[PDB]
Parts: C-alpha cells; sequence; structure tokens
C-alpha cells in the first residue's frame, strides 16, 4: 500500500523516430529512497534526470524521473524500481501507442 | 521548530 | 480567483546515495518557483518562471531555509526515540503556506509529518495546536507554554507568506498566465478479445483538466479508469483514461477532455 504507484509516459505522443522526452513517474510511497531507472532494451538511457524529493497531501512521497530519447519501433523501453516495500525490482514496460 | 519534550 | 502558496520540506536519514539529506520545493498555485536542498545549501528560484530575482530575497530564503534544515535535523536526531521505533530510516516533513482568496480574504496552513504520519498543527487563526498523537502532544504542550511559536508562524503564514505569494504572483505572471494546449492521442489495443480504448493528454498548462469517455454520445463512467493527472519535467502536465470495449463497438466511443486552454471541450476517437 506504501508500494510505488508507476507509470511511464512520453512527453509528447510518441511517433517513431521523433525526438522525445521518456517520463518515469512514481507516487503515493514511503520510505522516499527509491531507484527509478530509465532503460532501453534493458540497458540504461544517459542523461536521466530526477525531481526534487517532494510529496502529496497524505505525506507519501513522489518522483518523476526523465530522459531524451527517440522512441525506435524495434526498440523495448521500461523504467526500473527497486523500492525497501518490494522484494525484487519491478518493471514497468512503456506502451508506445503508435 | 524543533519538537523539544 | 484565489491563489495559493506552499512549500513541501522533507528531512530525510536515509535519502540515497547522492541524495541531499534535507529539500524543499515552493509552489506558486500548481507551479514549482523554487527549491532548497543541504548539497547546494542555497534556495534558488526557478528561471522559467522567476526570470529576474533579486540575490537579496534568495539570499533571505537562502538563510531561513538552512534553518529549516538544522531543525530537522535536529528532529530527526530525537523523535525515533521519543516513539521507540526501531524503524531503520526515519522522516520528518513539513507543508505549509497561505492561500488569497478572490476577495482578499487570508488562510494559513501549518502541518508536520513524522515517519509519513500526521504529527503536529498549528491553526494560525486561532493560533492553536493539533497534535497527532500523546507523543507529539509533548511539543504541543511544550510550543504552546513557551509562546515563541505561534506568534512566529502567525506572522509567517499571515504576514511573510502572503506578502511573497504576492511576489511571486507578480514576478511569474508570464509563465503563469501562458496556457499550453494539450496534445490529445487515443490508442486502442486489442487483447483476450477486448479493446481498451485509452486516452492520453499530453504537455498542458494549467494543471486542472477532465477527461471522460462517451459512447453513442452518452457518458459512460462505470467501466473508465483513470490514471490521474502526473507531471512533466517542464511544468506542464500529463492526464489519461481507458475504457474496456467490445472491439466491433470501437468506432462508437468519443473521448470528452476539457482545459483552460480550449475555449470548448475537445472529442477525440480511436
Ligand atoms: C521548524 O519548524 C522549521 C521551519 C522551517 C521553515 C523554512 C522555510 C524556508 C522558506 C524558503 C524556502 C525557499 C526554497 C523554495
Ligand atoms: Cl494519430
Ligand atoms: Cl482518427
Ligand atoms: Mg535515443
Ligand atoms: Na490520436
Amino acid at each position: 500500500d506504501l508500494t510505488p504507484k508507476v507509470q511511464v509516459y512520453s512527453r509528447f505522443p510518441a511517433s517513431a523516430g521523433t525526438k522525445n522526452v521518456l517520463n518515469c513517474f512514481a507516487a503515493g510511497f514511503h520510505p522516499p529512497k527509491i531507484s527509478i531507472t530509465l532503460m532501453k532494451d534493458g540497458v540504461p538511457m544517459e542523461g536521466a534526470q530526477y525531481s526534487d524529493m517532494s510529496f502529496n497531501d497524505d505525506w507519501t512521497f513522489q518522483r518523476l524521473v526523465h530522459a531524451d530519447f527517440t522512441p525506435s519501433s524495434g526498440s523495448t523501453y521500461a523504467c526500473k524500481v527497486e523500492h525497501e516495500t518490494l522484494k525484487e525490482p519491478q518493471v514497468y514496460k512503456w506502451d508506445p501507442e503508435f | 521548530g524543533q519538537a523539544v519534550s | 480567483g484565489s491563489h495559493s502558496l506552499r512549500y513541501f520540506l522533507t528531512g530525510m536519514t536515509d535519502p540515497g546515495p547522492g541524495m541531499p539529506r534535507f529539500v524543499i520545493v515552493g509552489y506558486v498555485d500548481d507551479k514549482i518557483f523554487g527549491t532548497y536542498n543541504s548539497k547546494s545549501r542555497t534556495a534558488q528560484p526557478i528561471v522559467e518562471m522567476l526570470p529576474q530575482e533579486d540575490q537579496e530575497h534568495w539570499d533571505t530564503q537562502t538563510q531561513k531555509a538552512q534553518g529549516g534544515e538544522r531543525d530537522f535535523d535536529w528532529n530527526l536526531n530525537r523523535l525515533p526515540e521519543r516513539y521507540n521505533k526501531s524503524k531503520g530510516s526515519h522522516t520528518m516533513q513539513m507543508m505549509f503556506g497561505c492561500d488569497i482568496l478572490e476577495d482578499g480574504s487570508i488562510r494559513g496552513y501549518d502541518q508536520y509529518a513524522f515517519d509519513g504520519r500526521d504529527f503536529l498543527a498549528f491553526d494560525m487563526d486561532t493560533m492553536t495546536f493539533t497534535a497527532a498523537d500523546p507523543v507529539a502532544e509533548i511539543t504541543k504542550r511544550r510550543w504552546e507554554t513557551e509562546g515563541t511559536y505561534a506568534e512566529r508562524w502567525k506572522h509567517e503564514l499571515g504576514t511573510v507568506c502572503v506578502q511573497n505569494l504576492r511576489r511571486y504572483l507578480e514576478h511569474g505572471k508570464a509563465a503563469l498566465k501562458r496556457r499550453v494546449q494539450p496534445e490529445v492521442r487515443v490508442w486502442g489495443k486489442e487483447a483476450d478479445g477486448i479493446l481498451t480504448l485509452s486516452c492520453h493528454a499530453h504537455g498542458f498548462y494549467p494543471r486542472p483538466i477532465t477527461i471522460s469517455w462517451m459512447k453513442d454520445g452518452m457518458v459512460r463512467d462505470q467501466e473508465t479508469r483513470w490514471g490521474g493527472i502526473v507531471p512533466n519535467s517542464d511544468g506542464t502536465y500529463h492526464a489519461s483514461a481507458a475504457i474496456d470495449v467490445l472491439p466491433e463497438d470501437g468506432d462508437k466511443y468519443w473521448c470528452r477532455v476539457e482545459h483552460a486552454s480550449l475555449p470548448q471541450p475537445g472529442l477525440f476517437s480511436w
């Protein structure tokens, strides 16, 4: 219940070969320590950045990680989340919608 | 604020 | 026509490798205007919102935030033992700020949490405290008996916060008023013989949005899931809704999106 709730989505509507930003947003979790890693075909994406730690009205924590990328139709993108409430890392696959 | 006791 | 200023303060014993142990994020309405953290030890504006800030003002914010850093470190070294908790790591949080309503009246907010649970609240209008449990009650009675906290935070919430809210609203008015239309994508995937119609609204500002699904021109909420409103790194937002549909009925549904950037609500199909 204090496990991360995770959404993966692109900044702009995704289109193969057009530059974009991939987002992984984790929320509702506690304690605030969390590992969020964007991946292309299982390889961490370069230049990823994280938001300053903040929290919701109900005190649960939140964090957005983003990285520039150019979606390939040949590739699988996903967000690997690792947190004290989880015994194993959770991988959330990006649905490209194209 | 320090949460003194 | 109300406006809000909020500060979100977090102190952490175990923030993660390379992570500041103390962070402040400040918001005016639904926009980050500045931040502080214990690594840089500086409070800085978001220059995309506040592009022409005087150093004097942020010298003042930095000093005050550094004091908040010391107090949170003070609390995190004392409260775990007072709660007799064996937790590994610990957190301290505070959210405070003010509203200026359309008619000019003021509201103040000031709440604390320890390890993610309510700890203490201060009500500026009555100048009274509320403790969440018998351990916090000890702090409540100490704070009120000394009398200084209520006077400081009545001034902080009712005077200083209001002044700074007016400043940030004026200084950041270009950013605050610039509307950004959502780019809407509607998608469908067919699994197990059922068609999931998903509607994604990308990159809108300001934050409030509504998304509804309709069939034959009639709204259908019982079968709808909403993803919620989530942030982009550039100050815009993202929101989504999905609905499950017999594949033969996929052309009969319409996503309805309502946003301040749209003079009339937008209707989208798969
Ligand atoms: C005890 O209760 C600690 C109180 C801490 C108040 C700190 C307020 C700092 C305000 C300026 C932050 C600037 C960065 C957004
Ligand atoms: Cl399309
Ligand atoms: Cl179409
Ligand atoms: Mg790329
Ligand atoms: Na579309």
